[PDB]
């Protein structure tokens, strides 16, 4: 009918993830083809979480933020390290404020 | 300064070990003067703090004078790391949403 | 002094014009220190005041530091005089019954 | 069966009284003969209220206190002025801490 007035984000939650952020938005019909999109209810901010191992990087969570907090004004996803669960894994998180900006990042050197 | 009211206050959760999201967020805080009679857009004073302020107005040094504190809170969806598993869970009392004098 | 706890405090209602009974009563008041970690028989701190105290412990001058305030109240059956008629009515928030840090 | 463990007071509330203090105790069976007695639930203290006019004194309220407050340690009723509703009426109140002590007072000069 008309363009979305609210923010849309990539939505994904790996099997190892407990809980969910789906309550922070409404899942859109993506043509039943991957990946899912979610329209945020409480913010204009998307987030992304990546697990960085020896040579590879796995997306763990993608979705909406529950509010607009510092760092959300970024137009694109620039991840920074947030967790060190094991000596071989580092969890990086990014937040940004444009549609589908949490899809991926440029590079993590 | 001014009367008792809600003020913005950033709280950093990167100090907290397991928290992934958020890293910084608006938790707010109550701050201001608890005058008598009250001059603030907060809900009306409770009878207890009213009697405290009326004791104090008659020249009584209260050991703990009235204080501008939060009277209502809201939670936040925190994404944390327990063991090596990521957990998205609601944590209450993370944001001050309403102020009062007590 | 000591930690945040409930202290006795007499309140005089003979100053209030219409109140017949009581004339003085125990309204109590919260008073003490909001240490970190907490050492008091009050319920455990809320997450908000916990994050406030942890900001303050890292060397942050809070504009409104944590305060020892009542978190629960009880009413009293007041006998007052309206017009020239005596009215026995319950008035809430007359007695502080529980303390906390906020 | 056994003597009352709780305080007993005279109970009376004039028709002009709005509300009631009966919730502060339990009315006893006084032989269905005046006046009523009430066994207090929350204190050991009786109270009395009198309306003092030109030459006479009318009992307005009698019953239980909701807590033991300063003045209740009195063994007998010593009323003191509490209200001046009109230039010809003064409301006196007393509180005391023995059974039926709120029945009456010695004198109000
Ligand atoms: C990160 O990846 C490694 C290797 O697949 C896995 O063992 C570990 O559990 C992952 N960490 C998280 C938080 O998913
Ligand atoms: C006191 O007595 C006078 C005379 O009977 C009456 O007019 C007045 O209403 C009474 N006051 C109260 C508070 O009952």
């Amino acid at each position: 009918h008309m363009p979305p007035n609210r923010r849309t984000c990539v939505f994904f939650e790996a099997p190892g993830v407990r809980g969910s952020t789906k309550t922070l938005g409404e899942l859109l019909d993506t043509g039943t083809e991957l990946p899912r999109a979610i329209r945020c209810l409480y913010s204009r901010c998307c987030f992304g979480i990546w697990n960085l191992t020896q040579d590879r990087a796995q997306v763990e969570m993608q979705g909406c933020r529950d509010s607009d907090e510092p760092g959300c004004e970024s137009l694109h996803c620039d991840p920074s390290p947030r967790a060190h669960p094991s000596p071989g894994s580092t969890l990086f998180t990014c937040s940004c404020g444009t549609d589908f900006c949490n899809a991926n990042y440029s590079h993590l050197p | 300064d001014g009367p008792c009211a809600l003020r913005e206050l950033s709280v950093d959760l990167r100090a907290e070990r397991s928290v992934l999201i958020p890293e910084t967020y608006q938790a707010n805080n109550c701050q201001g003067v608890c005058g008598w009679p009250q001059s603030d857009r907060n809900p009306r004073y409770g009878n207890h703090v009213v009697l405290l302020l009326k004791m104090q107005a008659r020249g009584a040094a209260l050991a703990r004078p009235p204080c501008c504190v939060p009277t209502a809170y809201a939670g936040k969806l925190l994404i944390s790391l327990s063991e090596e598993r990521i957990s998205a869970h609601h944590v209450p009392n993370m944001v001050a949403t309403e102020c009062g004098c007590r």
